[PDB]
């Protein structure tokens, strides 16, 4: 029943926009922190992370102020606004819900830029 | 809206607390975010030029602008207005060398906005000047804040000092039973242990959970005070291995209002240590870290609004707070606050963060 | 083009004395507030001495009061810092700054490149 299904990915040209999304189900969304990762024969690197409420956000060094993570707990969704995309950002972007020590993962979404 | 300054003052004050808590890890701290904003707003009128801009940039508003000072006077009579005289008391005061020629006409302007004056003492008689300031602070905190200016804090070269003192002893809306007060172990930052008295009360407590972006979650309770205007917010990590540094380093006055918003009343048995904490905070490093560096530096500070005859700079900027949480006596699932926790006293109608601190060892 | 040129620095034994001079070109020190600053290793730039144009009074930092003197010779368009009984702590880059204000305070209009004062024990 616990499922995190991400969407929104696609192919864009350098400098393009992308709006990620991940529908959640099967657990208490309101109490979990939501995150976003990425991978491509490498390790999964943290990109964004948000607190369950209050809007406390956290980002990796490569994202700078280009990605913004948000959430709508009533609609049980975490978002990722991706602007100013660059060849380094081409990766599979995974979502994840964490209320330690419990973590749930998504299936991923492929983001590719020229 | 008059509540527009209450949020700026509290957002600025909580930011000051973060600098204090960062420098005061493992040590007890009681602090007043509204207090440092109220006295720094007074310092705006005495400064000018670049020094004044550093303050206004960090506080986010100008005391000169229309309605700002009247709103702060309305906010003061708002917090010290519901007959809290025996429960809460504060005082703001700036002290400058007495034979220093001040800008003519500035004091009536300073008085028009704050209904107080900048006080003048002769710092060349060091202990007399230290006594006059300590007596002024003590008589204005109902006798609760003693020796704010410690021996050696000022000498004969001191020319300008800023002091801020607050006492708080608010009674909860529903008292903790004196019979339920028991001795229990408290776990400290270093992993050691100490037995301390803790109150206890089962009730329908306004509660919510809170998880930081890294997955660690927290318990957050609201304890109403008598009068239904003020409340104390308790917050601590669920796991004792997570330091309170994680909470305070992302702390915001806005975040506290989000906690209160997502709260629901649940039947809980709460045990909470009694604490009586008194802290003197040297505001120098915290205010410097927020860009207010000129005011403390000789021949760099711009106090030309207060004096354009001699140079001036802030020798000392000190806040001393004393808070007391007791059973407030009059005539089920558990939450154990047996680890370093954070407390916040809040005026819910205005969102003003009156008090804030960490209990590392009650 | 306004230019301030400090001189007089150098190496001197602890307890020694040195006289710094700052000459002005392109303007005159008259009715400017004048201050000597210094930047020691591991420390910020800190005020050393000040002449406030409001009345010409001299002011000194706590660590140099009674040891240093500041003065201005408008017939020579020069400002001086007499440094007596120097201590190892007095080692710093010493530069002069003028500001068109009644008292010494930031920001300053002009300042020189500075001169090195080194005090050995
Ligand atoms: O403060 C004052 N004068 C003064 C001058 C020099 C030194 C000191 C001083 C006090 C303690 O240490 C030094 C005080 C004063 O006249 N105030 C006031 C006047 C009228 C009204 Cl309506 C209210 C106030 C007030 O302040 O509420």
């Amino acid at each position: 029943q616990v499922q995190l299904v991400e969407s929104g990915g696609g192919l864009v040209q350098p400098g393009g926009r992308l709006r990620l999304s991940c529908a959640a189900s099967g657990f208490t969304f309101r109490t979990y922190a939501m995150q976003w990762y990425r991978q491509s024969g490498t390790e999964r690197e943290l990109v964004a992370a948000i607190s369950n409420i209050g809007g406390v956000t956290d980002y990796g060094d490569s994202v700078k102020g280009r990605f913004t993570i948000s959430r709508d707990n009533a609609k049980t969704t975490v978002y990722l606004e991706m602007n100013s995309l660059k060849p380094e950002d081409t990766a599979t972007y995974y979502c994840s819900a964490v209320r330690l020590p419990q973590r749930y993962w998504g299936r991923g979404t492929q983001v590719t830029v020229s | 809206p008059p509540s527009y300054v209450a949020h700026l003052a509290s957002d600025f004050g909580v930011r000051v607390f973060q600098q204090v808590a960062q420098a005061s890890k493992d040590r007890n701290v009681v602090f007043s975010p509204y207090g440092v904003a109220s006295v720094l707003a007074m310092l705006q009128l005495t400064t000018g030029g670049e020094t004044q801009q550093q303050i206004q940039a960090a506080m986010g508003f100008k005391i000169d602008d229309k309605g700002m000072a009247p709103a702060l006077r309305h906010l003061y009579k708002e917090l010290m207005g519901p007959w809290n005289k025996d429960e809460i008391s504060t005082t703001d005061a700036i002290f400058v060398q007495r034979d220093l020629k001040l800008v003519q006409g500035f004091m009536p302007h300073f008085f028009r906005l704050f209904r107080s004056t900048v006080k003048q003492v002769d710092f060349s008689e060091v202990e007399r000047a230290r006594f006059i300031i300590n007596d002024w602070v003590k008589t204005h905190t109902k006798g609760m804040i003693s020796n704010l200016l410690g021996k050696g804090a000022v000498d004969q070269l001191t020319r300008l000092v800023l002091v801020n003192a607050l006492y708080f002893n608010g009674q909860f809306k529903t008292p903790f039973p004196d019979s339920s007060t028991h001795r229990r172990l408290f776990h400290k930052s270093d992993g050691s242990t100490v037995s301390v008295p803790m109150m206890a009360q089962t009730n329908k407590f306004n509660y919510t959970e809170f998880t930081t972006p890294d997955g660690h979650y927290y318990d957050i309770l609201e304890l109403p005070y008598h009068g239904d205007t003020l409340s104390m917010f308790i917050a601590a990590p669920y796991e004792k291995e997570v330091p309170l540094s994680a909470l305070t380093n992302i702390l915001s006055a806005q975040l506290i209002s989000h906690w209160k918003g997502n709260m629901t009343r649940l039947p809980r048995l709460l045990v909470l240590p009694k604490f009586s904490l008194e802290t003197e905070v040297d505001l120098r490093k915290p205010l410097e870290n927020l860009g207010m560096t000129d005011m403390f530096r000789q021949f760099q500070a711009d106090f030309t609004s207060l004096s354009d005859q001699e140079p001036l700079h802030v020798a000392q900027a000190l806040q001393k707070v004393k808070i007391e949480v007791n059973e407030s006596g009059t005539v089920p699932e558990e939450i154990i606050m047996d680890r370093p926790f954070l407390f916040v006293v809040r005026h819910n109608p205005t969102g003003t963060v009156l008090f804030m601190g960490q209990v590392m060892e009650p | 083009q306004v230019q301030l040129v400090e001189s007089g620095g150098g190496l001197v034994q602890a307890g020694g004395s040195l006289r710094l001079s700052c000459a002005a070109s392109g303007f005159t020190f008259d009715d400017y507030s004048i201050a000597w600053f210094r930047q020691a290793p591991g420390k910020e730039r800190e005020g050393v001495s000040c002449i406030s144009s409001s009345d010409g009074s001299a002011y000194y930092a706590d660590s140099v009061k009674g040891r240093f003197t500041i003065s201005s010779d408008n017939a020579k368009n020069t400002v001086y810092l007499q440094m007596n009984s120097l201590k190892p702590e007095d080692t710093a880059v010493y530069y002069c700054a003028a500001v068109w204000a009644r008292v010494c305070r930031n920001p300053y209009d002009y300042w020189g490149q500075g001169t090195q004062v080194t005090v050995s024990s």
